């Protein structure tokens, strides 16, 4: 009783990018604005996408309402579907050019990609929060999802919430580690762990086969260029 | 002189931070890679494989040199004349 084919829901997420459109206000033509900000990611002149989840509902598009539904009752899964399916209209809209380096980050992707040349083995190598760089929000307006602080209860557990209120306590802005990246000192090889939650657990002995066949007993150490930060 | 030579030496040894780096031309033990260290060398030749680290391969207890101990000393010169006469 559940749904698990994501090729279908990236199709139905790609068309709806695709079809949505405002008509210009000269009636010249019409603008498709969420794709013009798709390009704005492929350019690297923005970072993060906000949809409005009222405009998949009420947009001229078959299984729209059921999308909306999907979207809103599990939205921590949906958004890995979004981040897929703008990932691969970044690349059909950038083809076999290069998105310009700009952190340090960026130049050790670049780097160590071509490294690896001198797409199985780029999905197998590295996990999706290092391979995919920009952000995904939702929103809504309907009242149907206006709520209180008092009202949200179990049946809101993984679900998409809406309220107002007023800010009491604020603090300041601290980096927070999303992926961790360590090399062995003796294979010199490399190991991605993504963290999700408050904690994590750093692993002590080298996993790979050669190292550990030859029981060369090489350290993991960790390093912060590879590894990535958020606000 | 000793003394302060070593302490001098040693003090001067040490340097403030860190970074790693890799030994472009040098093999690592897994596929398609480098070597890489993770201090400031000097230069490539002062690279040792960490042969700090590994433990020193020890021969059986029965095979092993020994030597024999006796208690020697240069006593002083009033044991010594007598020892002499
Ligand atoms: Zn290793």
């Amino acid at each position: 009783t559940y749904n698990t084919d994501w090729a279908a829901e990236k199709t139905k997420i790609r068309s709806f990018f695709d079809e949505y459109y405002v008509d210009n206000e000269d009636g010249s033509g019409k603008a498709f604005p969420y794709r013009d900000q798709v390009f704005e990611i492929a350019r690297r002149d923005k970072q993060a996408i906000v949809v409005n989840v009222d405009h998949i509902k009420e947009s001229d598009i078959p299984d729209a309402l059921e999308l909306s539904e999907a979207i809103t009752s599990n939205t921590k899964r949906y958004e890995v579907l979004f981040k897929d399916t703008i990932s691969d209209m970044i690349q059909d809209y950038l083809g076999d050019k290069q998105a310009p380096v700009i952190d340090a980050l960026d130049a050790y992707m670049f780097q160590r990609l071509h490294m690896d040349r001198n797409l199985q083995d780029k999905r197998k190598k590295y996990p999706p929060q290092l391979l995919q760089r920009f952000e995904v929000y939702f929103t809504t307006d309907d009242a149907a999802h206006e709520t209180c602080v008092r009202n949200i209860k179990a049946t809101e557990i993984g679900h998409l919430v809406s309220m107002k209120g007023v800010v009491i306590r604020a603090t300041e802005v601290k980096p927070c580690v999303e992926v961790m990246t360590y090399t062995c000192d003796t294979c010199a090889a490399e190991v991605y762990q993504p963290v999700k939650g408050m904690q994590f657990t750093p692993p002590v002995n080298c996993p790979n086969k050669e190292c550990v066949e030859a029981k060369a007993n090489g350290r993991l150490h960790m390093q912060l260029r590879g590894s990535k930060f958020v606000k | 002189e000793n003394h302060v030579v070593k302490e001098t030496q040693k003090r001067k040894s040490f340097s403030r931070f860190g970074g790693s780096y890799t030994i472009k031309g040098l093999k690592g033990i897994s596929a398609n890679s480098s070597q890489v260290v993770f201090k400031p060398i000097q230069n490539v030749e002062k690279h040792n494989f960490l042969d700090d680290r590994k433990a020193k391969k020890r021969a059986p207890r029965n095979r092993r040199p020994f030597e024999i101990d006796t208690n020697s000393h240069f006593a002083s010169s009033e044991v010594r004349g007598m020892l002499r006469d």
